[PDB]
């Protein structure tokens, strides 16, 4: 901002880009330091009405591991842990850097 | 034909579906080894069979990749050594046997 | 989706050649980077004029300590005791009876700032405001027992820096 | 202040040369700064 | 019975088999060890630490413990072969800084109230 | 239930469900147990003595393909017999898929190496000497690799102290730094914070 | 014999005839919530913190105090006990004062810690909250009578266990107050115990009020020497 | 030793220059983390996964709150998710300018080191705005976030994500093309991507070798699917295309804290449930509830139903994990801490065989180690 | 392979402990006692094993709590007592064991408060 056109006509020459365009230093288009008091809306659950705890307890729904195959106690096709994945596309964006 | 498999170490097979048919081929040889009432030795044919025959029916080597579902057919060769010795180490092991022990009475209970 | 970063494959025409050539034997990307240096040397520097200067803070900064009143000169703290609960340094130390008129006050409040990792989770539990973080962060010692604060230190930390604490927690305390 | 320079070096304080009892000449620190105007110094607020 | 299983030795005759080994190894190292970390004891005070160190551990009847020290014998002295301790290390064997606490009742009952 | 209830996914239970029966039936000589966690996590828990076996055929199956070794650990629970817990967490990129193997030891039973099927075992398994004391037998290079050298016990056991038993300091006459027995100027303050009224009774136990 | 099998979430148990609803769910390691009921003290029934809904019946019972029933099944974990105790929890709250920090029962609050466990998270009470004047009982029991929530412990343990009429009941609707009506000092060698039996901070102890919370306490279980009952 | 990147004692069997054996000595930064957790209640243990990896502090806030959040079946607020997606970016680009810049002092070229550490320190500031603690925030918690922004500051992360890719390009014009630098990363280090696999290798150190796996795009966590962006690869398994995957990856992250910024939604920042998340002051200070559920919440803390977790997110050094098993009380039974450097390290020996002592600072320099993580 | 040991389980050589610390340490067994302010019993399900109480005195500098025992704050969890009592024996300390105590069932009956010549009648309600 303060340097001369002359350096800045340097600079732009040596870095090879326009640096005035983008300078690192924040001079005025920042945010100011004192700002308007918030307003911060509330939860969904904050009704007056139909909102017994119990139908919204997420901690009581949680249940101890299902069991299969306890050792104390046709074809079967065999299987995975999951489908196996699809393919990466090759980022139709800019694919080759 | 493809250059550049994309992973390191890992190159580039030619005559893929001739190492396919080979190691498969002695997938099962070793599988006939292992008890018939054996879960792995049943499973590891049904899906054996499965990808040879999808070798043997696809002369194109980026269709068979695409449904084989295995990802650039050269790893497909390493998954197919892969399960070869895992079959001849089982083979080794025997885990078709009833369990050796069972754990103590609260070995598992949890919380505490 | 992915992309490479490292697959391209070089011109093998003549043109492109004798520009490679050219840039092994002449050095133009060394020549690059010194005109990137350069042009670094002509700008401004980012440094600012400490002490005279100051880096800027928040209204939420999390500095020194600080015990704090009611408007009337009453205490704010009842001795709960939830700031040493929730301590997770277990760098407050309180003891508490009745006082001679029966109100529920402290006779010892201990913050060790050796232990305290300054987290603000003693603020975020006390139910009365009473003990705050101020903004203060020049408050290094020459010994560590200096760091060892009771309840009288608090308490003049309070008073000296009220100005600025309620200042700042009146910037701040619709966000909590 | 100068609101022409870049954030940081918008704001400036010369200090005394005389605290509480100290020649403060040389021997400056930023603990010297009231409250208020740590405030301000600082860019906690906009308002002196 | 009891069913357990052993780590290295069958019976306890493997186990001292083992310490014996253990014990000709630390017997050889010493000198170079007071020679390296330029210690300030003689060689005699190094072998009486050692054998000392040895004899805290006399009364097990365990082959998997007696397994198991022999493991922790052999970690320490790869440990001080290969000077990945420092003199401090070797050194808190003496305990050089540490004033003798008496064992007697009278004194015990003098300084406090642990017994 | 809707806004702040974590929602369910009931494919990838059952999807879990059944590799759990298919690996079950696969190795019936050293699985014990099968598990599915409420949120789609599988578990399988397995005699010691498959460890080598079990690992293997998770990562070489072609239809298990665990190739990588997330995690490996050890759990304390001096109320059971067998007082430690070692825990292999799985990941397959062939398939997305996560897979948890337990199994059990005591202080004297050795676990053997898995440097062999997972080469990332190693140094996972010198922590779990060094912080528990469980032997891993044919582990190429077993040393401490977390606590001081000279240091005696396992810190992560239940029963060690949490300050331990040694403090150092620098000591001018002997002029190097000294361990002696641990003393603290501010004992630590041990808080009792459990409510004496049950919070889930989902998992109640019965009354014995 | 003389047992009745009755079921508690479906589950089979033999109990004694007269056996409550609360001592049946108690004999499957069941606890149900409770402010007035205490097993040394006579059955009041009226915190109504312990309802408890039975399989067929439109009704929620008090557990404390009704008896089971042969083939009765008890549901402790129903939407209905769950409601009737988040309503209950509710009222109790709603004139209860904001006084957890200065409360010396801070820590140690079986309305806390009932709140927590079968009650709601939130308040829909827009209205003034009811204060009470304190009584003066003595120096060893301190008296906040707006931490009260009318379970009348206090009343039943000075009535039939330290065998002093002095504690009662006064006024009625939501003016009814514990006390004594008349400036008297509650002094009897058992009198400290309606502290431990009162669940709340009405009553606390005056020789250790604010001094320590209880989660800091360490806990030595011991023998008394001021008498020969150990 | 500068080059050691904190406290590592690599003992280093040499043959004149040349590296015969690696014995990495790890340790000297174990400070008992784990045990003292188990000391702690879950809110008061949230701390210790700041200082773990202290350059990506609220991406380990994230992991921990991942996994407190599966144990207790809730659900974080979609604002709360949106501004730790973007937090989560923030500190990306805060750990790849750092190891990055690092990387390059200890080759050799110190100058980036002090162009990039500005944005650092402006994003420090935003660090700073939003939780009042430069670097360990704590902002992040296992039921959202602790506050909500205050009120102008996706305008200055607006205008500071708009100037950043011309620092990169700077540093690439600095680095990207120069033949000493090419010199000193092309074809060092260089590991397989079986290798890489079974040697428990995550992030860059498998991206690099050609493998193509990223735990946003595969397991994806919190609005990580709502969001568009490329995952860089490279082709040879060496420091230089590790070098230009972090490039990439900070390009990226300017990318998906752009769709950030223009997606906030508005709401609540924490879990609207006061059995977890403790209420606001105004009702805790009104209502009988909320001062009972603060107070507790504060003493006690939550309970946390009995189970096991392993949760794992993609960390900007790779693959972070947490073990947690919770026995049902407000304390956490174990919790085991899996940081990516620890594997890393178990593999440098295997990756630097036939180099040189330059060779293995580099490669050292390339596998981005801070050893809070992996001491623990 | 198995080789039939014999002899009692002892780890006091393997557990790094320091002897003072093994042999002069005395560990109560006991399931803790219902605190009385308090009418839940979720606290009083398990067995504990905890040390015995040492000498803590004032620090000269702040007035603090000063320990030099580290088993001070050391308490352990059992599912069972003959569990503690194995684990205790297996690390050589010496240890008293508390049978537990459970409140024994009383007979309720709301009923009684009005009994027409019974001494159960209340004078209040
Ligand atoms: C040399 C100047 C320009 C900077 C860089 C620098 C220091 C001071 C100290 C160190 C340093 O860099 C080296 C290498 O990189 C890390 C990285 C670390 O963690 C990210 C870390 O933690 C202890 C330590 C270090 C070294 C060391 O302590 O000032
Ligand atoms: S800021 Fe944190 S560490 Fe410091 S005293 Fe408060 S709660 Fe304790
Ligand atoms: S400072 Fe606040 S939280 Fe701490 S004891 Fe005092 S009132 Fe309670
Ligand atoms: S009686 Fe219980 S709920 Fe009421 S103020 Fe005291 S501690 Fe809080
Ligand atoms: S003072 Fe306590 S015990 Fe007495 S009626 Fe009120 S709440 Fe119940
Ligand atoms: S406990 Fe039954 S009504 Fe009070
Ligand atoms: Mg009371």
């Amino acid at each position: 901002a303060s340097a001369t056109r002359v350096i800045q006509l340097l600079r732009n020459w040596a870095s090879g880009r326009d640096l005035q365009a983008k300078l690192q230093l924040r001079y005025q288009e920042i945010s100011k330091r004192t700002q308007p008091p918030p307003k911060l809306p509330v939860g969904p659950s904050h009704k007056l009405s139909n909102n017994y705890y119990c139908t919204r307890d997420g901690r009581r729904e949680a249940m101890p591991p299902s069991i299969v195959m306890s050792s104390q106690k046709t074809e079967k096709k065999a299987v995975t842990p999951a489908p196996p994945i699809k393919r990466w596309e090759l980022s139709k964006d800019q694919p080759y850097l | 034909l493809k250059k550049t498999t994309g992973l390191v170490g890992l190159a580039v097979c030619e005559t893929p579906h001739e190492r396919l048919k080979i190691l498969y081929t002695k997938i099962l040889d070793v599988l006939g080894q292992i008890p018939k009432n054996a879960a792995y030795r049943k499973y590891t044919e049904q899906i054996t069979n499965e990808k040879l025959g999808m070798v043997k029916a696809e002369p194109d080597v980026k269709k068979l990749e695409e449904q084989l579902q295995g990802g650039q057919i050269e790893e497909v060769i390493l998954q197919a050594e892969n399960e070869l010795s895992l079959a001849r180490k089982m083979l080794r092991w025997k885990p078709w046997e009833p369990l050796v022990e069972e754990p103590p009475a609260n070995q598992w209970k949890w919380p505490i | 989706t992915y992309k490479f970063v490292n697959m391209r494959e070089p011109s093998m025409d003549m043109k492109s050649v004798t520009d490679r050539a050219a840039q092994t034997l002449l050095w133009t990307e060394l020549v690059r980077g010194l005109g990137m240096t350069l042009s670094y040397l002509f700008r401004e520097p980012a440094t600012i004029n400490y002490p005279f200067e100051k880096g800027p803070l928040s209204p939420r900064f999390r500095g020194e300590h600080a015990l704090r009143r009611y408007p009337s000169g009453e205490e704010r703290c009842i001795a709960c005791k939830l700031c040493e609960a929730v301590c997770p340094a277990q760098a407050i130390t309180i003891e508490a009876e009745p006082r001679a008129d029966g109100s529920r006050r402290t006779t010892r409040y201990d913050i060790d700032m050796t232990k305290c990792i300054y987290c603000g989770f003693c603020q975020e539990a006390c139910p009365v405001d009473a003990i705050v973080e101020g903004p203060n962060f020049e408050f290094s010692t020459e010994t560590h027992e200096e760091l060892l604060y009771n309840k009288e230190k608090l308490l003049n930390n309070g008073d000296k820096w009220e100005a600025e604490i309620a200042a700042n927690i009146q910037a701040d305390y619709l966000y909590r | 202040e100068d609101n022409k320079q870049f954030f940081g070096r918008h704001r400036w304080v010369i200090y005394t040369t005389e605290m509480n009892g100290r020649d403060t000449f040389w021997d400056v620190d930023g603990s010297m700064v009231p409250p208020e105007w740590h405030r301000w110094l600082h860019c906690m607020t906009d308002d002196p | 019975g009891t069913s357990v299983k052993p780590i290295f030795s069958r019976d306890m005759n493997e186990a001292k088999r083992r310490v014996r080994e253990l014990y000709r190894a630390w017997y050889r190292e010493v000198p170079n060890t007071v020679h390296l970390f330029q210690l300030d004891i003689s060689v005699k005070q190094g072998r009486d630490k050692v054998r000392e160190m040895f004899m805290k551990n006399a009364h097990v009847t365990d082959p998997r413990v007696v397994d198991l020290l022999v493991i922790k014998g052999k970690m320490e002295l790869e440990e001080t072969i290969n000077v990945w301790k420092q003199r401090t290390h070797i050194m808190r064997f003496f305990h050089e800084t540490e004033a003798p606490r008496p064992t007697d009742f009278l004194s015990k009952f003098y300084v406090g109230h642990d017994p | 239930t809707r806004p702040t209830i974590r929602p369910r996914n009931d494919v990838v239970h059952k999807q879990l469900s059944a590799f759990g029966q298919y690996v079950a039936e696969i190795l019936p000589k050293y699985v014990q147990q099968v598990q599915v966690s409420c949120f789609n996590e599988l578990e399988i828990f397995i005699h010691p003595d498959g460890v080598i076996p079990v690992l293997t055929f998770l990562r070489d199956h072609t239809n298990a393909q665990f190739k990588s070794l997330a995690d490996l650990t050890a759990v304390d629970v001096p109320t059971r017999q067998n007082r430690f817990e070692i825990v292999y967490n799985l990941l397959s990129l062939r398939f997305n898929s996560r897979i948890r193997v337990k199994t059990y030891t005591d202080e004297l039973t050795p676990i053997e190496s898995s440097v062999t099927v997972y080469k990332a075992a190693n140094w996972y398994e010198r922590e779990i000497w060094d912080m528990f004391g469980v032997f891993f037998a044919n582990h190429p290079d077993l040393r401490r690799i977390l606590t001081d050298y000279g240091f005696e016990g396992h810190p992560f056991r239940k029963d060690f102290p949490l300050s331990g038993y040694v403090e150092l300091r620098y000591d001018d006459e002997v002029k190097r730094v000294v361990a002696e027995p641990v003393e603290l100027a501010q004992e630590f303050r041990k808080f009792d914070l459990n409510s004496p009224w049950e919070a889930f009774p989902a998992y109640r136990q019965p009354p014995e | 014999s003389n047992l009745i099998e009755v079921f508690v979430d479906g589950q089979s148990v033999m109990v004694e005839p007269g056996t409550t609803v609360l001592q049946a769910c108690e004999k499957v390691g069941m606890q149900i919530p409770r402010f007035c009921y205490h097993e040394r003290l006579s059955v009041a029934g009226n915190c109504r913190m312990c309802l408890v809904e039975i399989e067929k019946a439109p009704k929620v019972v008090a557990a404390c105090a009704m008896p089971v029933m042969k083939g009765w099944n008890i549901l402790t974990n129903s939407e209905k006990s769950k409601k009737a105790r988040e309503g209950v929890m509710e009222f109790l709250l709603a004139n209860h004062p904001l006084d957890c920090p200065i409360c010396d029962q801070g820590g140690e609050c079986d309305l806390q810690d009932q709140s927590m466990m079968f009650g709601s998270d939130r308040s829909r009470f827009l209205e003034g909250k009811r204060a009470v004047e304190d009584k003066n009982i003595g120096p060893l029991v301190k008296t906040i009578m707006t931490r009260c929530i009318q379970c009348t412990r206090c009343i039943r343990f000075a009535s039939e266990i330290a065998g002093v009429d002095d504690l009662g009941t006064t006024g009625r609707g939501n003016d009814m107050q514990v006390g004594t009506y008349i400036e008297k000092m509650f002094m009897s060698e058992l009198s400290g115990n309606i502290i431990d039996i009162c669940p709340v901070g009405a009553l606390t102890s005056k020789p250790y009020a604010f001094t320590a919370r209880p989660w800091e306490t360490r806990k030595t279980e011991s023998i008394d020497v001021m008498d020969a009952v150990g | 030793h500068p080059a050691a990147h904190g406290v590592l004692r690599l003992v280093m069997e040499l043959s004149g220059e040349m590296v015969r054996k690696c014995d990495p000595h790890i340790g000297l930064l174990h400070r008992g983390t784990e045990k003292l957790i188990e000391y702690k209640t879950y809110l008061q243990a949230l701390p210790y996964f700041d200082r773990l990896d202290y350059v990506s502090m609220m991406c380990n806030e994230q992991a921990y709150s991942l996994a407190v959040e599966k144990l207790l079946n809730i659900q974080p607020p979609p604002r709360a998710q949106w501004i730790r997606v973007l937090f989560g970016e923030i500190t990306r680009l805060l750990n790849h300018i750092m190891a990055v810049t690092t990387h390059a002092l200890d080759i050799g070229a110190m100058t980036p080191f002090f162009w990039m550490f500005e944005e650092r320190e402006k994003m420090f500031e935003f660090y700073e705005r939003v939780s009042g603690a430069r670097m360990h925030a704590a902002y992040i918690r296992p039921g959202g976030v602790h506050q909500d922004l205050p009120l102008g500051l996706l305008d200055d992360i607006y205008e500071f994500s708009k100037n950043f890719s011309f620092r990169i390009d700077e540093l690439e014009e600095m680095l990207t093309n120069n033949r000493i630098w090419r010199n000193r990363t092309v074809d060092i280090g260089v590991v397989t991507a079986e290798d890489a696999l079974n040697y428990g290798f995550s992030g860059v150190m498998l991206r690099g070798s050609g493998i193509q796996w990223d735990l946003r795009k595969t397991q994806p966590y919190d609005v990580y699917d709502q969001v568009e962006f490329d995952v860089p690869i490279g082709s040879r398994g060496d420091c230089y295309d590790r070098y230009l995957c972090r490039v990439e990856e900070m390009r990226q992250s300017l990318r998906i804290i752009s769709q950030c910024l223009n997606k906030m939604p508005p709401g609540e920042i924490k879990v609207d449930d006061a059995k977890v998340s403790p209420p606001k002051r105004a009702e805790m200070k009104t209502s009988m509830e909320s001062l009972i559920h603060h107070f507790k919440l504060y003493t006690e803390g939550y309970q946390v139903p009995p189970g096991a977790t392993y949760t794992a997110i993609e960390a900007p050094k790779g693959e972070f994990g947490v073990y947690l098993v919770s026995d049902g009380s407000s304390r956490p039974y174990r919790c085991k801490i899996k940081a990516p450097g620890f594997a890393h390290l178990a593999g440098l020996d295997k990756m630097s065989k036939g180099h040189m002592l330059a060779d293995v600072v580099a490669i050292i320099g390339t596998q981005d180690i801070v050893f809070g993580e992996v001491d623990r | 392979q198995l080789i039939a040991v014999d002899e009692k389980l002892d780890i006091t050589t393997l557990t790094g402990v320091p002897e003072e610390h093994i042999k002069t340490r005395k560990v109560r067994i006991f399931v803790p006692a219902r605190n009385n302010m308090q009418s839940g019993v979720n606290n009083t399900k398990k067995w504990k094993m905890e040390f015995d109480t040492r000498e803590r005195w004032e620090n000269p500098l702040m007035g603090w709590s000063s320990t030099a025992d580290p088993l001070s704050n050391l308490v352990l969890t059992f599912s069972t007592k003959e569990d503690a009592v194995a684990f205790a024996e297996k690390n050589g300390w010496s240890f008293d064991v508390e049978e537990r105590k459970v409140p024994k069932p009383k007979s309720k009956s709301y009923g009684a408060n009005f009994s027409w010549n019974k001494r159960t009648r209340v004078s209040t309600k």
